[PDB]
């Protein structure tokens, strides 16, 4: 089907051919001198030079190196410099360029060749769709916003554009907004609809709209794979962990880390509170729209693993104390934070993004009543100088109707079922 | 933007390759 040899290139189709069935047989280095030869031979030749980059291209597959991945990636942009380039050929490259970027972590020059590609098809609608995820993937929802607004004015009923429409709203908290859009983009049916995040997205919005239709979604996006069950609703996970929303210290096996905890509450208490009184824009908001209401902060000491100096500085002794404690403080998947909120806040229910994490909460300083959490199916309470643990990916509640603040100490820890290999290279979240 | 406590994101990892 796809146009990819100009007018000289079907001159030389049969030493094209030669060399793109090298290729197709593996004998990748065989086909990569070929297409040097027809490249060194015929320098304006679009299809030698794809030849020559998709050659690489395998290489790297095959070497799983990122170098190698690399040189095709430049080849990809030499295909476009040629003249007389045919319209498939050029998007194909652009395309695979742009896609290999994304895979190698290079999001802005992905972003770039994706805005070259729409300015080159200014009628192709999936790439204006491609263009808008390059924007998400560095940060950019404004944009991405109106190159999906764009999408949708052109062509109202693309799925795709409408998903990502409605996560964006929702980010936004534009919930109810966003509800018909991820609705209707996941019912299209349409190709990168059926995603975990529209599924996990559509029914958070709905549960904070009181919509008692939300975990119709959450069973449908369990049946369809993206979630381990209808509570656990993580999305970067190992599958296999022990899945249980509330953890003994026995249970955990790191029983050491919280008699280290509990024996010492008082001093990680007593920090927490001097950087409350002497350093209180240590404690930052909550940032994430957790929240219906209230008042929640942090004061975060290590996060993905990795130690805050300025942070320790104000609870030193803390500090020294946890880097006794492998399992929390190189937990690129957790955080180690004070978490203090104050009356008339309610957490909305949520799930964190991992299930290769466990979450100790240490009570400091702990109103009589009026503080509560709920983790799936089980609500408790804190105690001052005692650890409750649960795993945040089940999804969890929180209540602080108490008339004065409430104090904990939050460790993550690795899951323990997690091999150390599994621990040294699962990427940092 | 990092996912700490939720799945906000449009993606919460940031990866590198094989
Ligand atoms: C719901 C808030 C709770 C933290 C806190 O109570 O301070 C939470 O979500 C977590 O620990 O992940
Ligand atoms: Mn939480």
């Amino acid at each position: 089907k796809p146009k990819l040899l100009n007018k000289f290139d079907k001159t030389i189709k049969a030493e094209l051919d030669a060399a793109e069935k090298l290729r197709k047989r593996g004998k990748i280095e065989e086909a990569v001198n070929a297409f040097k030869e027809l490249v060194r031979k015929y320098p304006q030749s679009p299809r030698a030079r794809y030849g020559k980059a998709q050659c690489e291209d395998d290489l790297a597959e095959k070497r799983r190196s990122n170098e190698v991945l690399r040189g095709a990636i430049e080849t990809y942009q030499e295909v476009a410099s040629l003249p007389d380039v045919p319209a498939d050929l050029l998007k194909l490259s652009l395309k695979r360029r742009s896609d290999r970027q994304q895979f190698l972590g290079h999001m802005r020059g992905s972003l770039l060749t994706l805005q070259r590609l729409v300015q080159l098809f200014p009628n192709d609608t999936s790439l204006k769709n491609d263009l808008g995820v390059g924007y998400l993937l560095i940060g950019d929802n404004d944009n991405a916003k109106k190159v999906y607004e764009e999408v949708l004015s052109v062509t109202p009923n693309d799925g795709f554009a409408k998903v990502h429409y409605g996560f964006i709203l929702k980010a936004q908290n534009k919930i109810a907004e966003s509800i018909p859009y991820l609705k209707e983009g996941i019912e299209s049916g349409d190709p990168g609809t059926d995603d975990g995040r529209f599924y996990f997205h559509l029914g958070d919005a709905m549960q904070r709209v009181g919509n008692k239709e939300a975990y119709k979604w959450y069973e449908l996006g369990h049946k369809r794979g993206h979630f381990a069950s209808v509570w656990q609703r993580s999305l970067y996970n190992v599958n296999g962990l022990k899945a249980q929303p509330w953890w003994t210290p026995k249970e955990t096996g790191y029983t050491e880390l919280v008699k280290s905890l509990e024996r010492n509450w008082k001093l990680i208490r007593d920090e927490g509170l001097a950087v409350m009184d002497k350093a209180k824009g240590l404690f930052l908001p909550e940032d994430e729209n957790l929240r219906e209401k209230g008042d929640w902060s942090q004061f975060t000491l290590w996060q993905q693993g990795r130690r805050n100096e300025n942070a320790c500085k104000g609870a030193p002794k803390t500090c020294t104390l946890l880097e006794k404690f492998p399992e929390t403080t190189g937990c690129r998947r957790g955080q180690i934070k004070y978490s203090i909120m104050h009356p008339g806040t309610h957490v909305w229910p949520h799930t964190g993004p991992t299930n290769c994490r466990l979450r100790m909460h240490l009570g400091l300083v702990i109103p009589k009543e009026g503080c509560k959490i709920r983790c799936a199916n089980e609500t408790k309470t804190w105690e001052e100088g005692k650890v409750l643990i649960f795993d945040d990916s089940f999804e969890h509640e929180v209540w602080q109707d108490a008339s004065s603040f409430r104090l904990i100490f939050i460790v993550d820890v690795w899951h323990p079922e997690l091999t150390p290999q599994q621990r040294r290279s699962l990427p940092a979240i | 933007g990092k996912c700490k406590d939720g799945l906000g994101e449009y993606t919460c990892t940031s990866l590198e390759g094989f």
